[PDB]
């Protein structure tokens, strides 16, 4: 077996390998999640598909369990490993314990997995950050995010990838009850914050929404383009 | 390029000294050992008002009578904390009693320099933990506070601070400590020193406060209770 | 230097630098003194504080009813060696029901400490020990180092400024064999005192004592239990 | 084939009072219809506060006492204190259960004081099921020792006795009496009776001769 | 060992004033058959402790070599330390129980005689790990035949001179020869004292067969 | 020891993996390999790099592998690494069959090998497989499918794509010509020969230099054929005859 | 042993006997067969004593870790499922343990029966031990969802007491608990034979 | 005591080239020349066995080796490395026979042997083989000739050469080799391709040649080689 320490401390006290993995996520496609009142919605971008490529395959919104879904940014090949490890863990928590996974627990596992890859021999850290969206069994909405280091926090709204600094700053200015009042305006809030950084066009936007008790919904490029119309009718006018 | 178990000409392990440096980037945490209890306090370091307040947990519960303040690489700490929690419950199972604060700290200190490359397991450690820990609690030797760093070295403290502003808070505790301090003055002092060494103003949602006193168990402070101790500035 | 990163690399002069670098770790720790009479073996060590608010470090540790140690160097390497010594003493009592002779225990350290100096990826033990014990052959004072080498000594000092203590004992080594226990400890304290700067002297907070012999099992006196020995002090001269 | 067990007899008794604990046993070691030795007391000092009594297969009892001895030292180096009576009893339960599928043919009773200075007694089975109680007997003659203690110490089956608290003096005679009775009926009980008294002062041993047939 | 092949019968032990004396006959049986009538079942461990062994002879010879090497190893260090009779007894107890617990026992019963620090030592070791100390010892059929004799004398006279112990032992070997079908009339006496271990050559107990004429 | 370690599974300062990107360069120097998806089928077309008067032609193909009853792939890169992966692809396919008693869905088989290739970039300290793969097949869920595999362990579903030499030129050539939802297998076969002819090195094109395999659904059975030499000859010449009708 | 538990409008009540038997002999008559895991979890014991003690304490050990990790306490469903899984690791090795898990989580009042075999079922009523059939008879004859705390205390008391009268291996005392919305409260430790004389007028 | 290196000694350079494989190719390109010719009714394999001294016993070691009854081997490159591959080839041939009770198809042996070669281009602490293999065989009434090389890649040949002057030997064969030879003709054109790269005078001791047909595979005796040397 390969027993070399890959991730080690620098003289200044830096984990370069973990920091390089954070450079990989910053090169990743724009991903934004926001918690509403009744629903939670994710949105993912920098899609840039050749239109010669079938896009059903390159979808960055993944469901981990019945009540949990996630979005990622960075090395998409790494993400697939993490996602399927989390999917296996979702079914094991269901076998060891009757209860379905809490959002915080699955986030904690994914975080513990990434952390383990920063302190174990023979392996490099994962090159992805995750945004985890789900509902509690009591119904209170939950949004979390992780990074290559292994740290996780809960967010009201957040962005990762390229244009994260730009979109994040937008969310701080635009996150009030006037925007969260309805279910429609929260979806609109994602699209607006999304269309704010991407090479414009609702054709490059795949976003998912899930209501308190409803199964996960991936939206029609019809439904989202209908909302892109309510932004352009209220952009030249407003 | 060298190995992880290499000695400096000085006489220290590089990876350990570098792990000490990683803590100097972590948010500051203070513990105070009062004759009538132990108080732990830490700054959260909010990066955005979008981040959830109670989401960051830099002071956690290990046992009914033990609290742990953490600084440095948070992700490294929570692996060590689970190990601390596992040890207490293994000990409870085997001996039907609560562990001493010294033994709990000693248990975590055993994982110290258990890292390496060759002549090791597949899942053996590649590096040390970029974390410092303050174990504060009450056992049959009264109230106690212990400090631990990546060298494995652990020692009791009457009062200690660790993090980015370590020396500044250390001097502030030095001239403001009586071994006869009350718990009212203990929480106050930690709150007074915290605002001085920080880049952000002290809010009720900005910090975590914890008490372990003989009578009652480890307690996580609620926002309303924080507003009563921040009332006396 | 390129002959000094691994223990498995010999210097052209015919030396191993990584052993010598580990030997430096011993010298940086606070001083500790071991001496013996025909009946007793006494350890005297200087506790150190990083700050005045923190307590003093433990210097003297229990091994068995008839064996005790004082440490100098890395804490974890000291704790690891202490646990090996304890385990060896336990196995000896478990199997033979009689205490493990001091000579043989030290020989086991000499054999164990040698292993890591000869394997790649391993490192020497960053601690030196002073071992005080009592067996069929009377009292013993032993010395171990990062190099697997060990010595049987009439008296010894290791740590910072241990040269001063070493010279004190060297003058009075013929004195010890007919010494009363109270006179023996004062000799140990007087040597430890020489290590300190002229401004400061031995206090009840910074002095630790370990005693084993014909009369009693190994005992550690620390704070209030230490002042009987300090009181009755010939004054610090120059 | 080959049997890993032998039966060596021995009965052990423990009683708890306000500030004392009593652990008592016969001194007979036997095998088949022969006596191995007449000088084999089953009581053993672990700490100044706690005493153990083991009976059954002597090979198991010997190795188990040595495991406990080593484990006591391991605890004190690690925790910087002595293992309490309750802690030893808790540890013994786990040690015995680690052999659930190849058990120690052993009957252990723990006698000492709790942290409040009060008398404590712990009774075990070969596999580690245990609890605290005022009085318990284990071994080949335990069924002979039990009912008399149930009646006199527990005040069972009685109508207008005033329920006098247990004294050291009375318990001492009680311990002596039940063994005198058992030595008359049980062939594995005899020779001598050793009583270990645990108090705040420490462990005091006492010997009273028994039937040698 | 699951089934022992060549076995030895009872080993005798009793401690006199200033030492211990051990007896065992020079027979190795293969079932009922007397196979080897001139083999030693006793050894000198060192100058303070000695050992006689019942049961499987191959297991005894194995334990003889392991103990033999342990003494050599200790003599090499020359650190003023040596194994006491109690230390050998404790080791042997730990060895037997360990082998027994792995369901692969050393098929032996042992008597360990010794003299150290002005005190006489006599210890019993079983194949199951049963261990204790007694003033007199007898294994196998000796426990039923010789042990009653020894106890009845030691009750009347606790301290014996070396001569008294010797003649008591010879008397016991007489009983064993008469009554044990797995015994023989060739035996050895081992002795520990201030001077060390002394094993004496082939001995025969005096027999009388005059009761062969008392059946009419 | 660590003196000799090339540190293959390690991060670069920019946040990228060197060995993976260096493996990408190896693909560029290998044969041009294209896949095109049609309405009534899907095909692979690849440049033969093993060409000589003295080669024996024993196997049906050089770069086309049958993996499954309903799936075939084509390869570009180091052929030994390709053989290792294709044999493994055949194994994963059979394990799924053994377990479920129905053929493995196209995407799933690709995903499985990609997980192995990705594992080689993260742990083990080994060099990655210097191979890109083009998968074509039919399953009962998504019908006719085409997939692309990177040495990174990353995959994507395509309607038309290419890997190997002059790859970027070949795809932009396809990007103009490919008629989405209107492509028949006859149209896709003609496009393949067109893209190859412009992309290839020796210029005139030959039935010894190209390899074409078609995957069709016929009579409720998935039929896979590697096109015969007489067939490739007519495919090249039909493009040649149209190259003579392009002037006046 | 005899062990019983049932739920009604005001929570769940739990009653056990206190006899320990070795062969035909009563080893202990003051044996505690309820384990108080947390303030609102409760475990009963039946079968091999050392098996019960160890394994339900090991469940308790893990219910402790769950609370310290998740910081939110463990559900009843989770606990009983975890125990069933521990039992399943030691399959066909001769562990004899019959236990009922009681508690209050968000789902309301939770009652569960776990076997040494791995069997695990939720329900309104359960009874384990050598005297379960007797405990069942008196339980069913005099049960309704509309019991008051006093009626339920009467029933559980009655059920153990009557079971201990017919069962050779049940006796000692009745130990009863009331599982309320804000945790269990221990009702009584009443002598079995004393009740049987009271019920005999 | 020891434990091997776990990292690859063959990695990708920025150019996308596995340098150690190309460096292994240089080892074979500098070895003694070897030629194989598929000849309609059989196969021939010949090599330069010039030990460059009269002190050697020419009969002691062989370069043309039998793998089984119907398969043979020659090499250009390192002799010691080749021996490893021969031993591995013989075992694989037997492993196949034991399972299927049928002589291993030459194509299947070559694939299995080529996979072993691939391992040493990726496995830790090892260098690739510095040998290229020429494997002949007869199965299903058809002659086969294959080339395996350090890469783990394998090729099928009508005729080819390797080692010293492999480029000149190849062009010679292009012009000289025609399909539908008789086997005895192929031995001539094999020895002729060998003469192009020789340097010295050819005796039956200087060169080694094996043949494969429907009757199996055998190495020609020194007396047989002399009769073709005219
Ligand atoms: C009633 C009294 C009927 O037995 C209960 O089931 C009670 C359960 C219980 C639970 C926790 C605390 C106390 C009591 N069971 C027992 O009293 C139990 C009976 C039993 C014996 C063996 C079994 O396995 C086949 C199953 C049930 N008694 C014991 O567990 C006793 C204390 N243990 C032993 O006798 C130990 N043996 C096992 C092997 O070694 C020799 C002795
Ligand atoms: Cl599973
Ligand atoms: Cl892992
Ligand atoms: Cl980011
Ligand atoms: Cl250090
Ligand atoms: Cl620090
Ligand atoms: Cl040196
Ligand atoms: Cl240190
Ligand atoms: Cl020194
Ligand atoms: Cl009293
Ligand atoms: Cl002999
Ligand atoms: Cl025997
Ligand atoms: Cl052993
Ligand atoms: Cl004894
Ligand atoms: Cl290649
Ligand atoms: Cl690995
Ligand atoms: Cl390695
Ligand atoms: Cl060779
Ligand atoms: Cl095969
Ligand atoms: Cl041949
Ligand atoms: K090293
Ligand atoms: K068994
Ligand atoms: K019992
Ligand atoms: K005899
Ligand atoms: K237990």
């Amino acid at each position: 077996s390969y027993d070399r320490a890959i991730t080690v401390f620098s003289p200044d006290g830096h984990l370069f390998q973990v920091e390089y993995a954070q450079e990989a996520v910053k090169k990743g496609s724009t991903a934004v999640g926001v918690r509403g009142k009744d629903i939670v919605v994710l949105g993912v971008e920098k899609k840039s598909v050749a239109k010669l490529q079938d896009e059903r395959t390159v979808r960055k919104i993944c469901a981990l369990d019945d009540n949990v879904c996630m979005a990622f940014a960075g090395l998409t090949a790494d993400a697939r490993i993490v996602i399927n490890r989390a999917r296996v863990e979702c079914q094991s928590h269901r076998l060891t314990v009757e209860d379905p996974v809490t959002v915080e627990y699955i986030t904690r596992y994914i975080a513990s997995l990434k952390q383990r890859y920063t302190q174990s021999n023979g392996r490099r850290p994962f090159g992805i950050s995750a945004l985890i969206v789900g509902f509690d069994f009591d119904g209170t909405p939950r949004l979390y995010q992780t990074d290559p280091s292994g740290t996780y926090h809960a967010w009201k709204a957040n962005a990762i990838g390229r244009g994260a600094k730009s979109v994040r700053e937008f969310l701080e200015k635009n996150y009030t009850d006037d925007a969260i009042e309805t279910d429609d305006l929260t979806i609109k809030l994602v699209i607006k914050a999304l269309l704010e950084v991407v090479q414009s066009g609702g054709k490059n936007i795949e976003l998912a929404v899930m209501r308190r008790d409803q199964p996960l919904k991936i939206l029609n490029p019809e439904e989202i383009e209908k909302y892109v119309a309510e932004i352009e009718k209220e952009k030249e006018e407003n | 390029d060298r190995g992880v178990n290499t000695f400096s000409p000085e006489g220290r392990l590089f990876q350990v000294e570098y792990a000490i440096e990683a803590i100097k980037l972590g948010s500051t945490a203070i513990g105070i050992q009062t004759s009538e209890g132990v108080c732990l306090a830490v700054e959260k370091r909010i990066t955005s008002p979008l981040m959830e307040p109670s989401s960051i947990e830099k002071i956690v519960e290990i046992d009914a009578h033990i609290g742990c303040a953490m600084s440095g690489l948070i992700a490294d700490a929570k692996t060590l904390i689970d190990k601390a929690r596992v040890e207490t419950q293994n000990h409870w199972f085997t001996y039907n009693e609560t562990m001493t604060v010294e033994s709990v700290t000693q248990a975590v200190s055993n994982l110290a320099l258990q890292f390496g490359e060759e002549d090791a397991d597949p899942g053996a450690m590649s590096r040390p933990f970029g974390v410092a820990l303050l174990f504060g609690g009450v056992d049959e030797k009264g109230p106690q506070l212990f400090h631990m760093d990546p060298s494995g070295t652990f020692v009791q403290c009457d009062a200690r601070a660790i993090g980015s502003a370590s020396e500044g808070a250390q001097s502030s505790l030095q001239e403001v400590y009586h071994k006869s301090m009350t718990l009212k003055e203990a929480i106050k002092s930690s709150l007074i020193i915290l605002k001085q060494v920080m880049e952000e103003k002290l809010n009720a949602t900005n910090i975590e406060l914890a008490t372990v006193q003989p009578g009652q168990n480890f307690h996580m402070f609620t926002k309303e209770e924080l507003e009563e101790v921040i009332k006396d500035i | 230097n390129q002959y000094d990163n691994d223990v498995t690399v010999w210097s052209p002069q015919g030396r191993i630098h990584q052993i010598e670098y580990a030997m430096e770790a011993v010298k940086q720790g606070s001083a500790t003194v071991g001496l013996k009479s025909k009946t007793h073996a006494v350890l005297v060590a200087l506790k150190r504080a990083q700050s005045e608010l923190a307590a003093h470090q433990k210097k003297i540790l229990h091994v068995d009813n008839h064996i005790g140690i004082s440490i100098a160097g890395l804490t974890a390497d000291a704790r690891l060696l202490c646990n090996f010594m304890r385990q060896e003493c336990l196995d000896s009592r478990f199997v033979f029901d009689r205490p493990l002779p001091v000579s043989r225990l030290v020989s086991l350290i000499g054999s164990k400490t040698q292993i890591p100096t000869q394997r790649y990826g391993r490192r020497p033990y960053g601690v030196g020990l002073l071992i005080a014990g009592y067996d069929d052959m009377g009292p013993h004072i032993f010395q171990t180092c990062p190099s697997a080498n060990y010595f049987d000594c009439r008296a010894m000092s290791i740590g910072a400024r241990s040269q001063s203590a070493r010279t004190y004992l060297e003058r009075h080594m013929s004195e010890f064999m007919e010494c009363n226990l109270d006179e023996l400890v004062k000799h140990g304290l007087r040597a430890l005192r020489e290590t300190l700067p002229a401004e400061q002297d031995l206090t009840t907070k910074n002095v630790s004592i370990g005693i084993v012999g014909k009369d009693l099992e190994f005992t550690i006196y620390d704070d209030d239990d230490v002042s009987p020995f300090l009181d009755g002090l010939e004054e610090r001269p120059q | 084939r080959f049997s890993p067990y032998a039966f060596n007899g021995g009965t052990v008794l423990a009683i708890a009072g306000e500030d004392f604990s009593i652990v008592a046993s016969d001194t007979r070691l036997s095998e088949g219809f022969s006596i191995h030795t007449r000088d084999s007391p089953k009581c053993y000092k672990l700490t100044d506060k706690t005493v153990i009594g083991c009976s059954g297969f002597h090979g198991d009892c010997l190795t188990l006492t040595k495991i406990i001895e080593a484990r006591l030292k391991m605890y004190k180096h690690s925790n910087n204190k002595a293992m309490t009576t309750g802690a030893i009893a808790a540890m013994l339960s786990t040690i015995l259960y680690s052999r659930r599928f190849f058990p120690y043919y052993v009957y252990n009773i723990i006698g000492g004081l709790d942290e409040e200075g009060k008398g404590a007694v712990y009774s075990f089975d070969p596999v580690g099921s245990y609890q605290r109680d005022s009085f318990k007997a284990g071994g080949s003659a335990s069924a002979m020792l039990q009912p008399l203690l149930d009646n006199q110490v527990g005040f069972k089956n009685m109508q207008n006795v005033e329920h006098v608290p247990l004294t050291l003096d009375r318990a001492m005679r009680l311990v002596k009496d039940v063994f005198i009775s058992a030595a008359e009926r049980d062939v594995y009980t005899g020779d001598a009776l050793r009583i270990c008294i645990v108090t705040k002062e420490g462990i005091r041993e006492e010997t009273v001769p028994l039937r040698k047939d | 060992t699951q089934n022992p092949m060549v076995t030895g019968t009872s080993v005798l032990g009793v401690k006199f004033d200033g030492g211990v004396v051990i007896a065992a006959d020079m027979l190795g049986s293969y079932g009922s058959l007397a196979r080897f009538r001139n083999i030693s079942r006793i050894m000198r461990v060192n100058d303070s402790t000695m050992l006689g062994a019942s049961g499987d002879y191959a297991d005894f010879q194995y334990l003889k070599q392991v103990l033999g090497q342990m003494v050599i190893d200790e003599e090499l260090l020359g650190d003023g330390h040596s194994y006491s009779p109690r230390a050998i007894h404790s080791w042997l107890t730990r060895a037997m129980y360990s082998r027994r617990s792995k369901m692969n026992p050393l098929w032996n019963t042992m008597v360990i005689g010794g003299y150290a620090d002005g005190e006489s030592f006599l210890g019993y070791v079983d194949m199951l790990g049963v261990a204790y100390e007694a003033p007199s010892l007898a294994t196998g059929y000796g426990a039923y035949l010789a042990q009653p004799l020894l106890r009845e004398v030691l009750e009347k006279q606790p301290v014996l001179s070396q001569t008294e112990a010797r003649e008591l032992v010879e008397r016991c070997m007489r009983v064993l020869y008469y009554r044990d079908a797995r015994s023989y009339n060739r035996f050895q006496i081992a002795t520990v004292t201030e001077k060390g271990v002394e094993i004496e050559g082939p001995l025969s107990a005096q027999t009388n067969w005059d009761i062969a004429h008392m059946i009419s | 020891s660590r003196r000799y370690d090339s540190r293959t599974t390690i991060f670069s300062p920019e946040g990228r993996l060197y060995q993976v990107e260096y493996a990408m360069e190896a693909i560029g120097h290998a044969g041009t390999c294209l896949g095109i998806l049609a309405n009534d089928g899907v095909l692979l077309a690849a440049e033969r790099r093993n060409i000589h008067k003295l080669l024996d032609e024993v196997f049906f193909s050089e770069k086309i592998y049958k993996l499954n009853e309903d799936m075939a792939c084509s390869v570009a890169g180091i052929t030994s690494d390709a053989n290792v992966l294709t044999n493994e692809l055949r194994l994963i396919a059979q394990r799924y069959l053994l377990q479920y008693q129905e053929p493995i869905p196209c995407e799933q088989l690709v995903t499985a090998l990609c997980d192995i290739k990705q594992a080689y970039t993260q742990f083990g300290g080994k060099r990655p497989f210097g191979v890109s793969l083009l998968y074509i097949g039919w399953d009962k869920h998504y019908g006719f499918q085409l997939y692309q595999s990177d040495p990174s362990g990353n995959y994507g579903g395509w309607k038309a794509t290419c890997i190997g030499n002059n790859s970027a030129a070949a795809v932009s050539m396809l990007k103009q010509d490919y008629k989405e939802g209107e492509m028949t297998l006859k149209s896709a076969l003609a496009l393949a020969v067109k893209v190859l002819n412009k992309t290839m090195d020796v210029s005139k094109l030959s039935a010894e230099k190209v390899e074409i395999a078609t995957l069709t659904r016929e009579s409720g059975k998935t039929v896979i054929r590697v096109l015969k030499q007489k067939e490739v000859e007519q495919l090249i010449k039909k493009h040649e005859e149209e190259e003579a009708k392009a002037e006046r | 042993t005899t062990t019983l538990a049932f739920k009604f409008q005001h929570g769940v009540i739990v009653a056990v006997d206190s006899r320990a038997t070795a062969g035909s002999y009563i080893s202990s008559l003051r044996m505690n067969k309820v384990i108080e895991i947390n303030p609102y979890l409760l475990g009963t014991m039946s079968g091999c004593a050392a098996d019960c003690q160890y394994w339900e304490r090991l469940l308790a050990k893990e219910c402790r870790l769950y609370y310290l990790r998740n910081g939110e306490r463990i559900s009843v469903s989770a606990a009983s499922k975890l125990l069933s899984n521990m039992m399943l690791q030691y399959r066909g090795m001769g562990l004899s343990m019959g236990s009922m898990i009681c508690g209050w989580d968000k789902k309301g009042p939770g009652l569960y029966y776990v076997d040494d075999n791995g069997t695990r079922l939720s329900g309104q009523m359960f009874s384990t031990g050598s005297g379960n059939t007797y405990a069942y008879g008196v339980m069913d004859s005099g049960y309704r969802q509309d019991l008051s705390p006093e009626e339920a205390y009467d029933l559980g008391r009655r059920a153990i007491a009557y079971a201990t009268h017919r069962d050779n291996y049940s006796g000692g005392v009745v130990n009863m608990y009331h599982m309320k919305e804000d945790g269990w409260v221990k009702v009584e430790s009443s002598d079995v034979s004393d009740l049987l004389y009271k019920y005999g007028e | 005591a020891k434990r091997g290196y776990s990292f690859s000694l063959t990695t990708f350079s920025p150019s996308g080239k596995l340098v150690q494989i190309e460096y292994a190719l240089a080892a074979v390109a500098g070895g003694a020349p070897s030629v194989g010719i598929k000849a309609a009714n059989g196969v021939v394999l010949a090599t330069e066995k010039k030990q460059k001294s009269i002190l050697y016993d020419e009969r002691s070691v062989h370069k043309v080796e039998p793998i089984t009854k119907h398969i043979g081997l020659v090499y250009s490159g390192m002799g010691p490395d080749y021996r490893v591959l021969v031993h591995r080839a013989r075992k694989l041939a037997q492993q196949y026979y034991l399972v299927y009770q049928e002589p291993i198809p030459t194509a299947q042996l070559v694939q299995r042997v080529a996979s072993v070669m691939q391992e040493y281009t990726q496995s830790g602490g090892v260098r690739p083989f510095g040998v290229s293999l020429l494997i002949c065989g007869w199965n299903e009434g058809r002659p086969y000739l294959f080339q395996s090389d350090p890469s783990g890649a394998y090729f099928a040949w009508k005729a080819t050469a390797m080692g010293k002057n492999y480029v000149n030997g190849k062009t010679f064969l292009e012009k000289r080799y025609n399909e539908d030879l008789e086997l005895e003709d192929a031995i001539h054109t094999a020895i002729l391709t060998l003469k192009e790269s020789f340097e010295g005078q050819m005796t039956e001791d200087n060169i080694e040649v094996g043949i494969c047909n429907e009757a199996g595979f055998r190495r020609l005796t020194p007396t047989e080689v002399r009769d073709y040397l005219a």
